[PDB]
DNA sequence: ATCAATATCCACCTGCAGATACTACCAAAAGTGTATTTGGAAACTGCTCCATCAAAAGGCATGTTCAGCTGGATTCCAGCTGAACATGCCTTTTGATGGAGCAGTTTCCAAATACACTTTTGGTAGTATCTGCAGGTGGATATTGAT
DNA sequence: ATCAATATCCACCTGCAGATACTACCAAAAGTGTATTTGGAAACTGCTCCATCAAAAGGCATGTTCAGCTGGAATCCAGCTGAACATGCCTTTTGATGGAGCAGTTTCCAAATACACTTTTGGTAGTATCTGCAGGTGGATATTGAT
């Protein structure tokens, strides 16, 4: 008896997700492609941030991802930055950015 | 007092992270008050969630749920 | 028992960056991130069903949901990844 | 006698702080503030280190961004110095006040 | 058949202002108001109940919702009419 | 047989509201006093607004409440205005307001 | 090219309700650009609801549901 | 002849329009715009009068609401003439861009 | 254009805080097989209402001219805000540390669910006759701008 | 102040769109009654982590002097934008045809729920080792700012 996450070819728990959709009270019933579909979507999005965040770390001379890295990954991507526009990442700081008119008169 | 405990130096640091280069003298008193209102609005709901759960301790979750409905979602404290 | 996507995150991490590690706090943020998107999607789906007088939350409902919730390119791919897993799962006993 | 032109260090402080992620407000004073405010909604309450930690992380985040948009307002006024009214305008346009 | 809260709003209308009418256009806006608030409150209640592993939405749930959602003075008065009503309803059966 | 609304001494339908909670899918179960309380607040709220709209209508010599009246009532009240600040009322218009600095001359 | 159907006279009227006393020359195109974007965003969501319903007609509820998603809730058309 | 000084009519107009509730954009021009834009997303669509009407109620509600924030930005700049960068500072602070 | 003061970067290093790991333990979770049940896709179709067209008309958009006054460029100077120290007051560490109260587990009873039946009702469909007020009108009062 | 041109106001009023009034029909809704099931309060309590101390260290906030430079003020003037005018288009209003497609209803099977039994797994705990990197030392060099 192989698991559904395997059948769908995924890491995320198709089973845990299904259980959460029921106990979550979103509807009287829940199809089966749903927990699968939804599960796949969560995974993809996870990979998408972790990917960028790795980058952020590598290009920072580090191998261990930390909040700063997730913050730079998100705030530097138009798509993701919109998805989490009203979200605050603890310990992420802000993107280095100084308004031009405030730079030494030069 | 306590809101007065939030020092000028800290507010200058905050502003700096924000990119501010010159800070008017009248900014500090104005800031503390904006901050006080934030906290009051947020704690007020954190406390309400607490009471609803029959506890005497405000839990990190209580604050996260509070921030969530103020539209100030915060990641990194469970849930 | 305290559930957490923290270990499936770790697995995803490795296919992407095997020699990359992740800090505890960072893993926490990531869990908070998965739970957020989960809820945001499920919720929009819940709604769709109700608007259409439907008791069932199907992948049809999850797809439209992802479309309404995710920005341009992100949604495109999220949909493909989604249609893929549902298909590979239906065509396999 | 060495001395930096006004605005040189500030600009240096900006770069330094947009690089770090540490909380910029002092912990003990912050906790006092929170505990006191809370007293107003319910006598004798206890707080998880993490519940206060969360609170601080959210309000510092909040202030920073308000300072960002406030700065934008000053600049629009063709100034460089943020002032009370710059915060007023920013908050009033965000829907936090009027 | 489509349900509305119109006949009820009107009842309340004649209570506060005995000689005032209401255009269907405004009755429509009131109907959206009642439903909006219904959804907002029941929602908070729904969620309030989850954060406590509870499966029942009681008057206690509905009461926290009203406090969390409604602004100061409105909430104070809303909580009363609410209890007063429950209490009265309790003492009869 | 008395309707649950009367038992509660209310105009709003305790029965209908109770029905919508189940269909709304907000939880496994729904206690008997949930709908009672909720309908109670729903009434108070519509009374509070209709009260203010009724007055708005009077201040304009009208006797029938239209949308502009609902708008005046909500925007002039600090609390209702906060509860409906992200809400737009069709055919309502806006509050008469003209930034001082735009008014002619001086004195 | 109907975006030019938002005549200069109309935009000036909208601004008067906004309480604006004097309008710059360039505000007319800036505004049409803002309206096009607001509309484009709402219709997308509205049409997404229509398609999902397997309908060919964008109903008033669809627009209303779309608006509530943008945090721009409307009253007067079935919610 | 007789003519009002520049600015008098404008006020007459503000007072006027702020006192009314009718839609300020021509109906037909607006519909062709909605139909045009929807089509560029899905062909063969149909609209209920009221669906077209809801969008206009919203659209105007949004722009009127925007001109005000804009107007405040002008004043903050000690001006009384709204310009494009005024509309932009407003939309940026509102969280609609940058 | 030169030169002194500093800040800043970078390469290397070391230690411990926290990430990594081997192993066992088990309650809850997830897969499986079976019998009952039902949501909602189909297909036929009634009927609502949307797209369209014809038409008259006058409201309102357009394009122009003209000059009022606003915005932009510019100079200027008093004083506020930044930089740099001098100074000591208080936040921070951290280890201990009782003890409040959060969270686990057993109990059992008020209360919710499920189900069968009767009864009251809000919504609608059919007509039919009121009525608040929009919009036209005339004329007395009020605002504005030229003098 | 005087005053002529317009806008503002308001009483006055008529037409009709929209609100109000009845009569019916009734399918779904809401009430009543009974048996059956259970969620969650209540009382007990182990142990997790919160409020408090002790307690020097020195980090860092505060008071102060000084002058750089910015914000606010005062001037000026080209031209942008508002007002008024002419003119004629296209939107609004009215009205009705034809039919697309939304929505009601009955038929009914593919997928979902409800259980019960069976096997897997992720979270909790110890208990032990290992590693990325924060923080510290130099020494080089870029940056700043006075000449």
């Amino acid at each position: 008896a192989k698991t559904r996450s395997s059948r769908a070819g995924l890491q995320f728990p198709v089973g845990r997700v299904h259980r959460l959709l029921r106990k979550g009270n979103y509807a009287e019933r829940v199809g089966a492609g749903a927990p699968v579909y939804l599960a796949a979507v969560l995974e993809y999005l996870t990979a998408e941030i972790l990917e960028l965040a790795g980058n952020a770390a590598r290009d920072n001379k580090k191998t261990r991802i930390i909040p700063r890295h997730l913050q730079l990954a998100v705030r530097n991507d138009e798509e993701l930055n919109k998805l989490l526009g009203r979200v605050t990442i603890a310990q992420g700081g802000v993107l280095p950015n100084i308004q031009s008119v405030l730079l030494p008169k030069k | 007092d306590n809101i007065q405990g939030i020092t000028k130096p800290a507010i200058r640091r905050l502003a700096r992270r924000g990119g501010v280069k010159r800070i008017s003298g009248l900014i500090y008193e104005e800031t503390r008050g904006v901050l006080k209102v934030f906290l009051e609005n947020v704690i007020r709901d954190a406390v309400t969630y607490t009471e609803h759960a029959k506890r005497k301790t405000v839990t990190a979750m209580d604050v996260v749920y509070a921030l969530k409905r103020q539209g100030r979602t915060l990641y990194g404290f469970g849930g | 028992r305290k559930e957490s996507y923290a270990i499936y995150v770790y697995k995803v991490l490795k296919q992407v960056h095997p020699d990359t590690g992740i800090s505890s706090k960072a893993m926490s943020i990531m869990n908070s991130f998965v739970n957020d998107v989960f809820e945001r999607i499920a919720g929009e789906a819940s709604r769709l069903a109700h608007y259409n007088k439907r008791s069932t939350i199907t992948s049809r409902e999850i797809q439209t949901a992802v479309r309404l919730l995710l920005p341009g390119e992100l949604a495109k791919h999220a949909v493909s990844e989604g249609t893929k897993a549902v298909t590979k799962y239906t065509s396999a006993k | 006698p060495h001395r930096y032109r006004p605005g040189t260090v500030a600009l240096r402080e900006i770069r330094r702080y947009q690089k770090s992620t540490e909380l910029l407000i002092r912990k003990l004073p912050f906790q006092r503030l929170v505990r006191e405010i809370a007293q107003d909604f319910k006598t004798d309450l206890r707080f998880q280190s993490s519940a206060v930690m969360a609170l601080q992380e959210a309000s510092e985040a909040y202030l920073v961004a308000l300072f960002e948009d406030t700065n934008l307002c000053a600049i629009h006024a063709k100034r460089v110095t943020i002032m009370p009214k710059d915060i007023q305008l920013a908050r009033r346009i965000r829907g936090e006040r009027a």
